[PDB]
RNA sequence: AGGACCGAACCGACUAAUGUUGAAAAAUUAGCGGAUGACUUGUGGCUGGGGGUGAAAGGCCAAUCAAACCGGGAGAUAGCU
RNA sequence: GCUCGCCGGAAGACCAAGGGUUCCUGUCCAACGUUAAUCGGGGCAGGGUGAGUCGACCCCUAAGGCGAGGCCGAAAGGCGUAGUCGAUGGGAAACAGGUUAAUAUUCCUGUACUUGGUGUUACUGCGAAGGGGGGACGGAGAAGGCUAUGUUGGCCGGGCGACGGUUGUCCCGGUUUAAGCGUGUAGGCUGGUUUUCCAGGCAAAUCCGGAAAAUCAAGGCUGAGGCGUGAUGACGAGGCACUACGGUGCUGAAGCAACAAAUGCCCUGCUUCCAGGAAAAGCCUCUAAGCAUCAGGUAACAUCAAAUCGUACCCCAAACCGACACAGGUGGUCAGGUAGAGAAUACCAAGGCGCUUGAGAGAACUCGGGUGAAGGAACUAGGCAAAAUGGUGCCGUAACUUCGGGAGAAGGCACGCUGAUAUGUAGGUGAGGUCCCUCGCGGAUGGAGCUGAAAUCAGUCGAAGAUACCAGCUGGCUGCAACUGUUUAUUAAAAACACAGCACUGUGCAAACACGAAAGUGGACGUAUACGGUGUGACGCCUGCCCGGUGCCGGAAGGUUAAU
RNA sequence: AAUUCCUUGUCGGGUAAGUUCCGACCUGCACGAAUGGCGUAAUGAUGGCCAGGCUGUCUCCACCCGAGACUCAGUGAAAUUGAACUCGCUGUGAAGAUGCAGUGUACCCGCGGCAAGACGGAAAGACCCCGUGAACCUUUACUAUAGCUUGACACUGAACA
RNA sequence: CUUUAAUGUUUGAUGUUCUAACGUUGACCCGUAAUCCGGGUUGCGGACAGUGUCUGGUGGGUAGUUUGACUGGGGCGGUC
RNA sequence: CGGCACGUAGCGCAGCCUGGUAGCGCACCGUCAUGGGGUGUCGGGGGUCGGAGGUUCAAAUCCUCUCGUGCCGACCA
């Protein structure tokens, strides 16, 4: 499957 | 914590068994479907 | 006698009760119950189909003689009961030919009085009569609509029906409603006021009250997504939008009466 | 008497640290809420996919949900990589 | 094997569900076991599940399913009557002990019981897919009576102490016993019996129901437990043997009383409250058609039948759901001692375990804990986290308040141990002896014996007596939401949702409304003091102006206007 | 003010000092009466502010007891990876260099430590635009449509006015 | 071989009356120990109601879609 | 700042669109009442049209240069 960071969001959204 | 099978003949017979799946136009199609497969269990009976 | 309660704790604060102490304390009548079970507002088909219904204490069917044939025969209420299927009460009964049966419980009720249907009959609260056979006026409780059919008007506590007319083989009758109706005279009626009356008058108090009187929560319409209900979204309440039912129709006065087969028979509708 | 009080079982999941190739695809430890009620629980039943159910979050409908899963149309179409 | 340590409302014990040979015994160690492995829930082989009484099957039905005909539907199919299925509920009956390596309320010993068939002997109106009765039912609360169970004494057996003392007011251990049968108690319910009559109980009824009288009132159900019996029986501390050192045989004392005591039982009771608390059969009774010497019905004794299927083992887990011998999830049952209010908690018993890598080192750092000079929130987004509070009795307690609350507000004081009051008191329990008597498990009086708090006075030890475990921090101002509750299973528990209360609006019942090509079903076996929809959200004081727009309600005129 | 942009408005209070807080003013950018107004005892794992107690939260960290980390023995993973003989600096350069130029420095190889760089690993970037992309949602967008509703003809007749 | 008007008709509009299609989720009867259905009798309703075809209205309840390009990012503006 | 709308007698809108006149409300001022005022009957006056002139016979207008003022936007991250 995905790994937890890969599916967390505020890891993952980091510069909009 | 608690998973989702929850294990239970008299449920198992009742929605799957062979009584059950011979009840229905579509169930019955259900076994031709298998048969003509050559299934060696055609519904995980007793 | 309705009565406070003393705020031992929220949700009594409020509370008021409607305590009747002429009413049989302990078990009804055995052999007029029949099992109800409840039904969860669910069709035939499982569906919901009339919403916010479910749950409730248990509930055993008292029977109840809304016809009210034993003509002729006389008898003499043994003892006034509390019903759970009803706002009303109903009083066992007892015919002089040794059989029982189960009546409403017009104002008047009381342990002893005596009761007789029929075209003769005493008019006095209690006795069922032809309406053909009920004196203009008069107050005139459990009414049926066909001769013979059963009586379904004004069977709620309280309610009554009054008798302003009769020309030709008709009755025009003043529901509670305010409606003005016309039936078919030879009709059935019972004499008098139904009875609690007070009824109208308990709080309540708390939620559990309506739960377990089978009621469950109702969920605004603006309290959904648009994908759930006509009602709101909005990024902050918000509403926008003429009110409707869940299922489009407008509340807010839209008649969604359509009959034709019995408007014959209404001859001044309510306001 | 009580959707009454303090508090185990039982039901919850407010804070923190740990854990994050875990002991664990959602738990451990210390604290925390409810605890005769709109409580909680075993067994069995009914509701089906633009449909269900929803004290309402787009929540849940088998670790899947702004339209479940399985097979089919099927080599959908892809002026894009 | 001897120590040591850990659980003991479990980490002990019995199951259901689920698994499906994991049970027991031999044998093997490659693979499986997070290491080794002589060991295993692993390989191979053999063994092991014994029932009239436990359970299924079976009779009975709830939800709900299926459904001859039937109604409906382009086909497929949908709904539903008669029925017929479906337990999570009702329905006859066995207990104490022993034994297997492995099952046992199933085998064995002792002692029982249930229902039918048949026979004998008495005595008799029997008889339904039918009537009535019963089965049959909620929540909370209150004690009384009682058992399990415990403690002590007595009794029995054994002990005279590795170190000063222990022939005693000393130590250790045991002191267990069923169904069944008899008795019918504490206590619960209920007036009996006869005669006549009757629009009810679809027919019938002697039953149930109703109405009269008539006569005695004590009759009848129900009923824990105790007591007797069962029982000279069993079990039994402990003894002696032998053992292939795992065990296996044999023998066998006392086996009483007092006090305490459940959440169990009496109790499906009793009291009370509103939210008003399954069904059907078995059972009892009633008769109809029908049978009247018969058959059937009742009883005693005798006898025969009770098939079939399950029964090993795990079952809060290494055997089930979690891909694992996975810190998770999993319903029911039992429940000892010391302290304690307690199923909290700490230490123990019975019993069960030390968690399938270990051995050394005594660095940084990380995790989890303990203590800290002086300072005491200076930390930080924020006292995050830690620290502190923590029991019982008495004294005492502000604004405000819907008069309940706020409140455990706040804050004080006492607390151990010894002696006395009182060689053990207030109280609890209660045997003798005497009287009463419908003689009994009765009652009255009776006070041995047993059990035994709290108080005060006096004294006394520590730094400290609610000494461990366990066990509120408190107060002031303010936003929001009345309140208990619900929610994004897995980053949001909130001011969001719900709520009682409020209002508008629809709905006259073949209701509006919803599922549905339809039949039909829910709404409701309800009927406007009802039901749906919508908004608002306890309570208090209140809710002003605008109908031009959009919508809704009303409007028999006229203008425009569809098929035809 | 859960509404105030200007705004740390202004005045009062609390502090040695207060963009928060409590009380006011009214200049309400842009409250207001059941998409309820203003209050409110009680309740709240609710938001903001204060104080006593308390303390390793802090000044500023010390020591200690346990589990890892380290050593030996047994068993024995992982992501990643064009190929590697895989230094510093200044500069060049698809514009932020271990690998190019110049130059400085550096005997070969472990073990324990630490994370500044390998624009480290992980996921064909949500965010931004693009495609004559998708989906759900909205409405007085367009075209249809179930539903509701209107009339005509049929089922459907007789009288008398 | 008539407008100022009226007796026999074939024919619309409205209003009364009737029963005989049609409705009846009134009552009773039988199939039948049966709250289904059917038949029957009867009361009520009655050429209405309802349904079929056609038809005007309403119709985000539901569905399929459209909603331009340029652009010193895109949007807004402007432009074509 | 930029977008786009408008300042019009003392003051606020029409007229602009579709070139012209510049109106109207109340106020100002005068008469007339009344003792006087206020009010009012009643008479006259009051706008470089916000500044500006190119088009043209004719510009407040349309267009262009331009000033503050009001209103809409300085947003997705
Ligand atoms: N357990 C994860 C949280 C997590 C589980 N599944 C996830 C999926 C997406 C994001 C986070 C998670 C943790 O270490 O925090
Ligand atoms: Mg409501
Ligand atoms: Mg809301
Ligand atoms: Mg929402
Ligand atoms: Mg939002
Ligand atoms: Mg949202
Ligand atoms: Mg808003
Ligand atoms: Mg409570
Ligand atoms: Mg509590
Ligand atoms: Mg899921
Ligand atoms: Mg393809
Ligand atoms: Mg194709
Ligand atoms: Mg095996
Ligand atoms: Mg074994
Ligand atoms: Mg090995
Ligand atoms: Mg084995
Ligand atoms: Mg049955
Ligand atoms: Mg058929
Ligand atoms: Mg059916
Ligand atoms: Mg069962
Ligand atoms: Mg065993
Ligand atoms: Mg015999
Ligand atoms: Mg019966
Ligand atoms: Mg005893
Ligand atoms: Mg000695
Ligand atoms: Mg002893
Ligand atoms: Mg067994
Ligand atoms: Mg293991
Ligand atoms: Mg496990
Ligand atoms: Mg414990
Ligand atoms: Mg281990
Ligand atoms: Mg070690
Ligand atoms: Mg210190
Ligand atoms: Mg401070
Ligand atoms: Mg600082
Ligand atoms: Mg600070
Ligand atoms: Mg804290
Ligand atoms: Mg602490
Ligand atoms: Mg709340
Ligand atoms: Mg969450
Ligand atoms: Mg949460
Ligand atoms: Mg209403
Ligand atoms: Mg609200
Ligand atoms: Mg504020
Ligand atoms: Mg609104
Ligand atoms: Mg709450
Ligand atoms: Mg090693
Ligand atoms: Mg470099
Ligand atoms: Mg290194
Ligand atoms: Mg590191
Ligand atoms: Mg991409
Ligand atoms: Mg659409
Ligand atoms: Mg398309
Ligand atoms: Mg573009």
């Amino acid at each position: 499957t995905s790994k937890w960071f890969n599916i967390d969001n505020k890891i993952v959204d980091h510069r909009p | 914590m608690k998973r989702t099978f929850q294990p239970s003949v008299l449920k198992r017979n009742r929605s799957h068994g062979f009584r059950a799946r011979m009840a229905t136009k579509n169930g019955r199609q259900v076994l031709a479907r298998r048969r003509a497969k050559g299934r060696a269990r055609l519904t995980v009976s007793k | 006698a309705v009565v406070k309660c003393k705020p031992t704790s929220p949700g009594r604060r409020h509370v008021v009760k409607v305590v009747n102490p002429e009413l049989h304390k302990g078990k009804p009548f055995a052999p007029l119950l029949e099992k109800n079970s409840k039904s969860g507002g669910r069709n035939n088909n499982g569906r919901i189909t009339t919403r916010h219904i479910g749950g409730g204490h248990k509930q055993a069917y008292r029977i109840v003689d809304f016809k009210r044939n034993k003509d002729g025969i006389p008898a003499v209420v043994e003892r006034l009961e509390y019903d759970p299927n009803r706002s009303a009460n109903i009083a066992l009964v007892l015919y002089k030919d040794g059989e029982r049966r189960y009546i409403l419980a017009p104002k008047g009720l009381k342990a002893g009085d005596q009761i007789q249907s029929g075209v003769d009959a005493a008019i006095k609260p209690g006795n069922t009569l032809p309406m053909r056979n009920i004196p203009v006026g008069s107050t005139v409780h459990n009414v049926e609509m066909k001769p013979g059919k059963g009586g379904q008007l004004a069977r709620s506590a309280g309610t009554y029906v009054q008798i302003v007319a009769r020309d030709g083989a008709y009755v025009t009758l003043r529901l509670r409603s305010g409606e003005m109706r016309k039936v078919e005279a030879d009709c059935r009626a019972t004499l008098g006021e139904v009875g609690n009356a007070e009824h109208m008058l308990r709080v309540l108090g708390k939620a559990g009250a309506a739960r377990w009187r089978g009621v469950r929560p109702t969920v605004r319409g603006t309290a959904m997504n648009p994908v759930d209900h006509p009602h709101g979204g909005g990024e902050g309440r918000n509403f926008g939008k003429h009110p409707v039912t869940p299922w489009g129709v407008q509340t807010k006065g839209k008649k969604t009466r359509s009959n034709k087969r019995t408007d014959k028979f209404i001859v001044r509708r309510r306001s």
